[PDB]
């Protein structure tokens, strides 16, 4: 019966990823004065299925100079971690209830960078190596700031339990208390998901395809699925963190609908951002994260430590 | 005896054609934006202060229930 819950979490996520791609293409098209997929199925609704079927019936290539074990392992790790990050999210009840769910997401997101690193290095090609090193630089840029932002926001929650965030935001959204932290968190989530304007690891215009340039067919499909699942997961995490839906214990699907709508809004905002800005330079991304975000984040961490004591507003939990 | 017919501009001329850059201001002042931001922050701080004090009281009540049940 827990296996059924696992499947009911895994299969819909993959379906949403598949259709996210269609949504992504259509939104970009209409923002570019065109239509996007509207032939393969009514309103392009069968286009993701055709893409999935085409990719998995195409020949997978194993490069001659590549390291076989890491080359095959990296996409498996990417997709498995992308699926695993969903289990502690309360919608409004988590599949897995952790005392420290936030730390769990932090650690697993930190371990998801190795799929790009091992993939790029094991491809044994120059563009893949450049993509992997760009991933190293990206993580060095965003990690500390993201962690300190998370700590500063959760100081008003009282714990690292994700469900408690629903109780914290029963009357007001946390974005009205920490909007300066919310903006930096949103930018850091763009940087963490390798999304425009921070898509340096792929860098199509600069690096052809980046870390996955040598991947074809099914493994490439899994890398794409992992990336889009990460998009949806991170936006759901942001919606839980800063826009708390009201929960009725006898009426939980109201919370589920509200949370899904907020997550879709944030994902559509991601797609909107991709269509509006030029790409950063990765040294410029590091300088942005270390010279602007880091000092403000440190100051706001001090402020959000002092404020609950200042006003006698410390949250309940130990 | 047909007269000459050729693609020509209309008598007089064509209407004027704009070419100068047109980028309006379309914004508020910095003071106003900062004021709205700080006002939102203060309202949020007040609401969370009340909610967290109530939460502390509720936790004390729960702990008292546990204490009464412990023996
Ligand atoms: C106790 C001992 C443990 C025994 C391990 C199993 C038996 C060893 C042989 C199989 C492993 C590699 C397969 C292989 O070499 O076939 C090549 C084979 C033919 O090779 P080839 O083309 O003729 O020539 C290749 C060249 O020789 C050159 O090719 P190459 O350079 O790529 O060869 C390198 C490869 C060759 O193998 C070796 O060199 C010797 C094997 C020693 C490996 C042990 C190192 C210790 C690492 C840590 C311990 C891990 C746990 C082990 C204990 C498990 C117990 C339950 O060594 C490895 O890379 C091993 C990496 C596997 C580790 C997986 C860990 C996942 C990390 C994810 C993140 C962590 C999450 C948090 C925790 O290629 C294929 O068949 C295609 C796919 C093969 C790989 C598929 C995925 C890997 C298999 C699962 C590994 C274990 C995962 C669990
Ligand atoms: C500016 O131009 C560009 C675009 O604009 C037109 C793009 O879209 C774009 C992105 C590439 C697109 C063409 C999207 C391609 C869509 C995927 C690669 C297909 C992957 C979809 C599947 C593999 C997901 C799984 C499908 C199943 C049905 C899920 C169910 C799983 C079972 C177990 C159940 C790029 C790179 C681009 O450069
Ligand atoms: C039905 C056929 C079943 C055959 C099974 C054989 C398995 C195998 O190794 O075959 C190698 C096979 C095919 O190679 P070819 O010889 O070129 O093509 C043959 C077709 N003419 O290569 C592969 O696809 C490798 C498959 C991967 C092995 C599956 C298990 C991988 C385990 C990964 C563990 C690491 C996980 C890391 C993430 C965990 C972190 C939380
Ligand atoms: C990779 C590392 C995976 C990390 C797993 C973290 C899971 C987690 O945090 O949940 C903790 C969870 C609940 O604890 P709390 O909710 O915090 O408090 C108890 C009150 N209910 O505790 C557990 O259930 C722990 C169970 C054992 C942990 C599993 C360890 C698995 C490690 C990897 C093994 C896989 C094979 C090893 C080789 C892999 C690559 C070849
Ligand atoms: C009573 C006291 C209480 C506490 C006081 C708090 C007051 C705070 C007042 C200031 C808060 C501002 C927070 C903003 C933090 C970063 C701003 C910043 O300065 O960064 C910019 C740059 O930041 C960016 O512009 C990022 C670019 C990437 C843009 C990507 C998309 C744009 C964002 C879309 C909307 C985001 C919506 C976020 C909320 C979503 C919901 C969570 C610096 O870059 P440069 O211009 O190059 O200057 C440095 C070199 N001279």
């Amino acid at each position: 019966m827990f296996m059924i819950n696992i499947l009911s979490l895994i299969i819909p996520i993959l379906l949403a990823v598949a259709f996210l791609t269609l949504v992504e293409r259509k939104v970009l098209g209409y923002m570019q004065l065109r239509k996007g997929p509207n032939v393969v199925g009514p309103y392009g609704l069968l286009q993701p299925i055709a893409d999935a079927l085409k990719l998995f019936t195409k020949e997978p290539l194993r490069p001659a100079t590549s390291s076989i074990s890491m080359f095959i392992i990296a996409p498996i790790l990417a997709l498995s971690l992308a699926l695993t990050m969903w289990v502690p999210l309360p919608m409004p009840y988590p599949l897995i209830n952790m005392n420290l769910g936030v730390l769990f997401m932090l650690a697993m997101s930190s371990l998801a960078v190795y799929s790009i690193l091992w993939s790029g290095w094991a491809s044994n090609s120059k563009y893949a190596l450049i993509g992997a090193l760009r991933a190293v630089a990206q993580t060095i840029s965003y990690e500390v700031t993201l962690a300190i932002i998370l700590l500063s926001v959760l100081l008003m929650n009282g714990s690292y339990t994700l469900s408690t965030l629903i109780t914290t935001q029963e009357h007001i959204w946390m974005i009205f208390t920490s909007w300066p932290l919310a903006m930096m968190w949103f930018i850091s989530t763009l940087a963490e998901t390798n999304r425009a304007p921070f898509d340096l690891t792929e860098g199509e215009s600069e690096l052809v395809s980046g870390f996955n340039v040598e991947y074809a067919a099914g493994p490439f499909a899994m890398f794409f699925m992992a990336e889009y699942a990460n998009i949806i997961m991170m936006n759901a995490f942001t919606a839980i963190l800063f826009l708390g839906a009201s929960h009725d214990p006898h009426t939980p699907e109201l919370y589920t609908i509200n949370f899904v709508l907020k997550t879709l809004a944030l994902t559509i905002t991601f797609l909107w951002i991709r269509a509006s800005y030029p790409r950063f330079r990765y040294d410029q991304l590091m300088h942005l994260l270390w010279k602007s975000f880091l000092p403000l984040t440190l100051a706001l961490c001090m402020w959000h430590i002092s404020l609950p004591i200042m006003t006698a507003s410390i949250p309940p939990q130990s | 005896a047909s007269k000459v017919k050729q693609d020509m501009p209309p008598p007089g001329g064509y209407g004027p054609i704009d070419y100068k850059r047109n980028l309006p201001r379309r914004g508020l002042s910095g003071y106003s934006m900062f004021a709205v931001g700080i006002g939102t922050l203060l309202f949020g701080y007040w609401s969370m202060m009340k909610w967290n004090r109530e939460r502390r009281r509720l936790q004390i009540e729960d702990f008292e229930a546990r204490i009464a049940l412990m023996p």
